[PDB]
């Protein structure tokens, strides 16, 4: 390395800087407040009592967390169609409201609830948009919603003068004209109700049977988003080298118990420098202190190759306590581990000197280590006195 | 609603605000430091209008500007809430801040305030007539021999309504305070002006001695002061004279 | 086998293939209700003897046949002639009947 | 309605540049094993422009 920073063969006498020491840190926590805001869901989803399709039911959620995850759950359903995002784990997205509508149909008509879709249902009942962001889920209710002598409740449109606009709703009862004479208010010839009813009955195929159909749609507008999803978090791990992510804070270090008061609103912290030095967790309130993970220098002292190719190397402002120990890599040196048990580890106030013994006895400076000690080549072996 | 036309009109006072009105920037813990920052912040030795009620009464729908400073001196909660907006009507979109005998509650929609909408233990209101369209609300804990001061300061900001609160067992007096954070709202709307909220107490009516004062934030740099426990103990008006 | 459509699980729920032993009397004679709303059903007592599964397929025939029209409005749910309905059960009979 | 045109929806990570996947094996959305057949968390990955 030494060669390699001085650009040559061969080396003279003397001590040179040549590269750097770190820590590379392992793993990562992701710790983020508790998921503690329910979504209005359970009460749209598990109700008793659904609307016509023709006034089918509207819900308006905002301010909650969406937790698009029970619903597997739910009933054997097939219909899970997901228009404008996929639904293979990308409920991650922020928004600013969702609204929620919910109808029952017949088996045969679940196919119209889609934009580009002709029908009875799509037609006269409820039209989608083109550009239509959310999805729709429908589920079987046979053994609910039929009735024996026939579910009369439910009630759908069946003359209209013209088609629906998108998210439209209408609930006149008016007389629908075919011929060309005055109704007069009586249904006599050329005049039928627009409203007829679906009388569900258990015995009918599935093509018949009642269905429950829900469509969410999501809106992304210029206010703040509020609805969002499930935040996950990891455990977190102390007085070992990680990276960390609080509340959308990164970084990397250590983190320890600290002494520090904080302030009821206050986060963060920072030194006289403007960095990082201090964190709250956002589920349980207490105080970390961050410490970046070790670093330094590296100096290789050497006499010339002309001499000897035996060296020591000097980790700058380190205590020998945390001389890289390493596995397989966490440690930026290129991998070249010299001992440090059996290879005479001193300890200097310029750091931590390893492969030069110490004498007790004193010469006139010969390699200049610093705060009065000095390295030499006697005997032969490296020496420090 | 009802209309009591018995008021003693004079024009509003104006007072001097020595050092108040400084409030925390953000949510980081520093100890023992000088920082310098810039923002809006009430300009020191400024003239705020002053307005006092005891039969004194006025309601004035003082416009809003890059953020306001409210103070009360009073006893017993004469005054209660607030609404925000641009018309103060039913046409746009408008904010209320009420603080019931418990809770206070938060709401934006489309209300229909009356001339004078005011509070007459009571517990009827006389504010709108009825509430549209809403599309936000909260409820938290209340906000609140003159002994009560009451410092407020309103901002809004990026769609954000920031609310900074202090109390003080007691015109204005000498000393310093700092405004700690109380209530960040998502509201997203535009506000242009304000009007204050009184309750009255019907024995006519009899209404105790209170005092409020309104001033206007502007563009600053200041310099603050941190001790060791992250509290903010003084600060410097650096635009207000050589020596600053 | 030959490329029909499976049968509606409903069509094994209220279908009687076997004489019910008391309670209820039934006129024996077999038919193949069409009841409506995609609702199929053959009423008749099945015995083991070919004869039986003859009239079973000829029976089965009309199931297919008359769900097949399904998708008409309620007009158009008929034969051409009055000739088609029992042609379809014959074939099916007689292929079954082949010794292969 | 020309359907030969096909397209992949759902994958395990981003791809790099200048790859190419023609893996036809069914995607595993749910925990359970799909066993090769598609259905109920078990989607065909590639899909059609039509
Ligand atoms: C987040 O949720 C956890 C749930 O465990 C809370 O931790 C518990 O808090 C209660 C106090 O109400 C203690 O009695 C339990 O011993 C705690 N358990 C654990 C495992 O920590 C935590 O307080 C919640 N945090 C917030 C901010 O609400
Ligand atoms: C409806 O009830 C079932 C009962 O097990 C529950 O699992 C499901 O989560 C409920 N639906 C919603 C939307 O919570
Ligand atoms: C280095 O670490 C040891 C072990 O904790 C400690 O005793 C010593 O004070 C530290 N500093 C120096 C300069 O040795
Ligand atoms: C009463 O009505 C008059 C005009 O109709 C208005 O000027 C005044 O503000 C209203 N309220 C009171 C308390 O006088
Ligand atoms: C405050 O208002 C008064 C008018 O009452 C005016 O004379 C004065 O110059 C203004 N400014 C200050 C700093 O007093
Ligand atoms: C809170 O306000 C409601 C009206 O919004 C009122 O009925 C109730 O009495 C108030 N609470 C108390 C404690 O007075
Ligand atoms: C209610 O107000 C919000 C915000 O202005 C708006 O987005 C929404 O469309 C309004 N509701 C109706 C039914 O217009
Ligand atoms: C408030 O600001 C918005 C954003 O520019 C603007 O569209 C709206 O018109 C403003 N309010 C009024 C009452 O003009
Ligand atoms: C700051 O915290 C210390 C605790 O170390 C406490 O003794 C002191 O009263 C607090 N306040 C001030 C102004 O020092
Ligand atoms: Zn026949």
């Amino acid at each position: 390395e030494t060669k390699c920073t001085l650009k040559s063969f061969t080396v003279e006498k003397g001590i040179y800087q040549t590269s750097n020491f770190r820590v590379q840190p392992t793993e990562s926590i992701v710790r983020f407040p508790n998921i503690t805001n329910l979504c209005p869901f359970d009460e749209v989803f598990n109700a008793t009592r659904f609307a016509s399709v023709y006034a089918w039911n509207r819900k308006r959620i905002s301010n909650c967390v969406a937790d698009y995850s029970v619903l597997y759950n739910l009933a054997p359903f097939f219909t899970f169609k997901c228009y404008g995002v996929s639904p293979t784990k990308l409920n991650d997205l922020c928004f600013t409201n969702v609204y929620a509508d919910s109808f029952v149909i017949r088996g045969d008509e679940v196919r119209q609830i889609a934009p580009g879709q002709t029908g009875n249902i799509a037609d006269y009942n409820y039209k989608l948009p083109d550009d239509f962001t959310g999805c729709v889920i429908a589920w079987n209710s046979n053994k609910l919603d039929s009735k024996v002598s026939g579910n009369y409740n439910y009630l759908y449109r069946l003359f209209r003068k013209s088609n629906l606009k998108p998210f439209e709703r209408d609930i006149s009862t008016e007389i629908y004209q075919a011929g060309n004479k005055p109704c007069n208010g009586v249904a006599g010839f050329n005049c039928y109700f627009p409203l007829r009813s679906y009388s569900f009955r258990p015995t009918y195929g599935v093509g018949h049977q009642p269905y429950r159909v829900v469509v969410l749609s999501f809106e992304l507008l210029h206010a703040p988003a509020t609805v969002c999803g499930p935040k996950k978090s990891t455990n977190l791990v102390k007085n070992k080298c990680v990276n960390f992510n609080f509340n959308g804070l990164k970084g990397t270090g250590v983190l320890t118990e600290s002494n520090k008061k904080f302030l009821p609103f206050q986060q963060f912290g920072r030194d006289i420098a403007d960095t990082t030095d201090a964190v709250r967790d956002p589920q349980t309130l207490e105080i970390l202190d961050i410490t970046p993970c070790s670093f330094g220098g590296v100096s290789v002292i050497t006499p010339g190759t002309n001499t000897s190719n035996q060296v020591a190397v000097l980790y700058q402002g380190v205590n020998c306590t945390e001389v890289p120990v390493a596995i397989h890599a966490d440690q930026l040196t290129p991998t070249w581990r010299v001992y440090s048990t059996g290879s005479n580890v001193f300890q200097t106030r310029a750091g931590c000197l390893i492969g030069a013994e110490y004498v007790n006895n004193s010469y006139e400076c010969d390699i200049p280590i610093g705060a009065g000690i000095c390295a030499s080549y006697q005997t032969q072996s490296i020496i420090a006195y | 609603c009802v209309n009591l036309t018995t008021r003693t009109q004079l024009p509003p006072a104006y007072t001097n605000s020595f050092t108040r009105g400084v409030y925390y920037p953000d949510k980081v813990f520093r100890s023992s430091v000088l920082h310098s920052t810039q923002d809006l912040f009430l300009p020191f030795f400024s003239n705020v209008t002053w307005f006092h009620v005891i039969k004194r009464f006025d309601n004035p729908v003082l416009p809003f500007n890059d953020g306001v400073y409210f103070a009360s001196i009073e006893k017993s909660n004469i005054i209660r809430g607030w609404i925000f907006g641009t018309t103060l009507d039913s046409k746009t979109q408008s904010l209320l801040i009420v603080n019931n005998a418990t809770n206070v509650v938060i709401k934006v929609c489309e209300f229909q305030f009356c001339n004078d909408p005011f509070l007459d233990m009571e517990s009827e209101f006389r504010v709108y007539s009825s509430a549209n369209n809403c599309t936000f609300e909260y409820v938290s804990q209340p906000f609140l021999n003159f002994k009560n001061l009451r410092e407020f300061v309103f901002k809004n900001i990026d769609g954000y309504f920031k609310i900074y609160s202090k109390h003080t067992p007691i015109d204005l007096p000498q000393g310093f305070s700092a405004l700690e954070p109380l209530v960040d709202l998502p509201i997203g709307i535009n506000i242009t002006r304000f009007q204050t909220l009184l309750a009255l107490h019907r024995s006519g009516w009899t209404a105790g001695a209170a005092a409020y004062y309104v001033g206007y934030l502007q563009p600053r740099t200041f310099l603050l002061k941190y001790n060791e426990n992250g509290t903010i103990t003084d600060a410097v008006d650096c635009a207000l004279d050589p020596l600053s | 086998s030959v490329g029909l459509p499976h049968m509606t699980q409903g069509f094994w729920a209220n279908s009687m293939l076997t004489e019910p032993a008391d309670g209820r009397k039934v006129v024996c004679h077999p038919t193949a209700w069409d009841l409506g709303h995609g609702d199929f059903r053959i009423k008749m007592c099945t015995k083991v003897t070919m004869d039986n599964f003859l009239t079973a397929h000829h029976e089965m025939g009309h199931i297919q046949y008359d769900m097949a029209y399904a998708r008409q409005p309620f007009l158009l749910r008929n034969g051409a002639n009055e000739g088609f309905h029992e042609a379809v059960g014959e074939i099916m009979s007689l292929s079954a009947a082949t010794p292969k």
